[PDB]
RNA sequence: AGUCUCCCACCAAUUCGUAUGCGGAAAACGUAAUGAGAUUUAAAAAUAAUUGUUUAAAUCAACUCAUUAAGGAGGAUGCCC
RNA sequence: AAACCAUAGUUAUGACGAUUGCUCUUUCCCGUGCUGGAUCGAGUAACCCAAUGGAGCUUACUAUUCUUGGUCCAUGGAUU
């Protein structure tokens, strides 16, 4: 495998990944969410490539594993609510219905 | 299904040029075996190791499957298929079998020395090991490295047709292939006719009995030219076409176009299949439920 | 892109000068009386009723233009993680402004957070805000493209 | 069959004086109840023995590791009664 | 200079003949059925072989190249 053909199929598997991360099922499907969010982060893990901290952070769920999305394509809408501090921020789903909070 | 896979092409270096008498003599040989019955054969090239291979790729094959063969296979019925034995004594340096492998579909050897042997069931990747019937055996074969070898694939071949060509070889031909039955415990022998010439050809019966005489029993030669025959085809044609026997590019929907057996239909000089669209979504995925 | 180009989102230089000038409208809004800031104007500054307004509680005007002071440190970066999807996924066109210079957190010393919605329909919201659609719009869907996630 | 382990002399004790889930003289030995784990792990892979494939990675099944000392008496719960 | 000792003992376990039993298929009979009886046949395999004795573990075996028991949130057909 050429080296210079090697690093645009990355890219292109990459892209085709993410991609399937995202249209009907891995919003809906909560299984589907977290089963192609393991096979994207494998897949990260065997090139051995730092992700960026800026996604990172708010990326996906910690439970099921679907886009914290709150309300061309109309879709579903990822997180239900998303309150004030009201002590502290806090941000909470309809996937499942745990949710997660953050400090300031 | 009945499979001979060491019929010998008159050529042994590519100093050569083959006449036409002697392709004209192995078309005569093919339609006889056609005549009596046969379903696959597969022609013979052997070359040594020792001198320089030429450097290239379109050159490698001399035997055009496709315009005398091609020509000739609508009125005969059967396939043919291209094996190369690479007769190995010394370890020499040169060995480029990246490229013959890939031009041929079956390679085979013919050791003469133990080093040699040893060699050659490791570490080279070839489908047949055959023996020097003609002459003696190098050393005492062994039953442990005949039998690992077997599970990790390349099995022997014994080689009835060469009985018949002189009056003192048959003793060292049976001398040889008593040995190899009994240190190959019967499990990986497949069995070919070494015939140049429609003469010395025979018929199925007149192989088993040959052999049970030899000491293999009936059985076991039918089910070793039925099935063991097929799957050291389909070895030798995977490893080549295919990937690694991972991917296949080939697309069986019934029973008649197989990797081994579909050969007019998958496209040589590369390795795709230009077939028109058969599959969509919008059918039902019940093959019984679904009528066109 | 899904925020790659979410850094991007204002270009034009001609901001500053009129923008000061905003921020002179923005005393004139508070400095009357708790009431009498949002009676002639739709104000809004808690990112509570942020989001419930445009959760789709109530769909009367369309244009609405939501400002933040972003691109700085010192900031509600777990905040800033979501506004942008939630002000597109809304029914209302809301044209988001992120304010240019990082030394105008005078707007974070005002009003609560550096948050601020309003209804544009009052005639100086529009007569600036058809100035504005001139300047810069843009706002997409991660789910259409999602060809730059991040590579390289 | 196999480059695996151990017994085939003793030692009121520098001699594994080891009452440690059960059986066993020992075993790099069999099995039982619970919890967890997957080069992101205690440890298996894509930078002592054995096996052609050589545990798993929807659920089950299989491998590894981490806990549960023997006998008698009192109270509570569940079953026939 | 011997301790020489195996209900195989030092790589020996040979040559065939006959009888019973098991698997499926071929048919008959009483009473559907019976570890039922009787012919017409095939098969009785594969892995492999001791070299001082015993136990544990792992690894090879059984596709017209003998068999047996159970399980399956495996699929295929039918009834409720
Ligand atoms: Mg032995
Ligand atoms: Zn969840």
């Amino acid at each position: 495998m050429n080296k210079d053909q090697a690093e645009k199929y990355q890219e292109r598997s990459l892209r085709q990944k993410y991609n399937l991360l995202h249209v009907l099922p891995t919003l809906n499907s909560r299984a589907l969410s977290g089963l192609y969010y393991k096979n994207f982060h494998n897949s990260v893990k065997r090139y051995q490539i730092m992700l960026p901290e800026q996604l990172k952070s708010g990326k996906f769920c910690s439970h099921c594993g679907c886009v914290y999305v709150p309300n061309g394509d109309s879709d579903e809408l990822g997180g239900e609510s998303m309150e004030g501090p009201k002590k502290c921020i806090q941000v909470n789903c309809l996937n499942c219905e745990k949710s997660k909070l953050f400090e300031w | 299904m009945l499979v001979d896979l060491n019929v010998p092409w008159p050529q042994n270096s590519y100093a050569d040029k083959v006449t036409s008498q002697a392709v004209n003599n192995l078309i005569k040989t093919l339609s006889t075996l056609h005549m009596l019955g046969y379903t696959h054969i597969a022609i013979n090239f052997t070359v040594n190791h020792s001198e320089k291979f030429p450097n290239d790729v379109k050159l490698l094959n001399p035997i055009d499957i496709k315009r005398r063969f091609g020509e000739l296979m609508d009125r005969t019925g059967l396939k043919l298929y291209s094996r190369i034995t690479l007769i190995i004594d010394d370890p020499s340096k040169g060995q480029s079998l990246s490229k013959i492998s890939q031009a041929f579909d079956i390679v085979a050897a013919l050791p003469i020395s133990e080093k040699g042997l040893t060699l050659s069931t490791t570490n080279l990747d070839i489908d047949l090991l055959t023996f020097q019937y003609g002459s003696r055996l190098p050393t005492f074969l062994k039953h442990k490295s005949i039998c690992s070898c077997v599970n990790r694939g390349v099995k022997l071949e014994i080689v009835y047709g060469y009985a018949l060509r002189d009056v003192q070889a048959r003793r060292q031909f049976v001398s040889n292939v008593r040995s190899v039955i009994r240190s190959s415990r019967s499990r990986g022998i497949v069995i070919g006719s070494g015939a140049m010439s429609p003469l010395e050809c025979r018929n199925i019966l007149g192989v088993t009995s040959l052999i049970k005489n030899l000491g293999l029993p009936s059985d076991r030669c039918s089910k070793a030219m039925g099935d063991l025959a097929s799957l050291v085809l389909l070895n030798g044609r995977l490893r080549n076409k295919s990937h690694k026997q991972t991917i296949v590019t080939g697309g069986g929907s019934g029973n008649g176009d197989d990797v081994v057996n579909d050969v007019q239909g998958i496209d040589d000089v590369q390795t795709i299949k230009v077939v028109k669209r058969s599959m969509d979504a919008e059918q039902l995925g019940h093959a019984s439920k679904r009528h066109k | 892109p899904f925020t790659n180009e979410a850094h991007m989102w204002p270009r034009v230089h001609d901001q500053p000068l009129i923008w000061q000038l905003l921020q002179s409208s923005i005393i004139n809004k508070l400095i009357h009386i708790q009431s009498k800031e949002n009676y002639p104007w739709e104000l809004y500054t808690d990112f509570n009723e942020i989001v419930q307004y445009l959760s789709g509680a109530h769909g009367n005007s369309d244009p609405v233009c939501l400002f933040v002071c972003n691109k700085d440190p010192d900031v509600p970066l777990v905040l800033l993680q979501q506004i942008p999807l939630l002000c597109y996924m809304a029914p209302m066109t809301v044209k988001l402004v992120q304010l240019p210079k990082s030394a105008m957190d005078t707007f974070k010393s005002v009003s609560k957070y550096g948050m601020l919605l309003l209804r544009c329909d009052d005639r100086v919201d529009k007569k600036f805000v058809s100035q504005i659609q001139k300047n810069v719009d843009l706002l997409q869907f991660p789910w259409l493209n999602a060809i730059k996630y991040r590579p390289t």
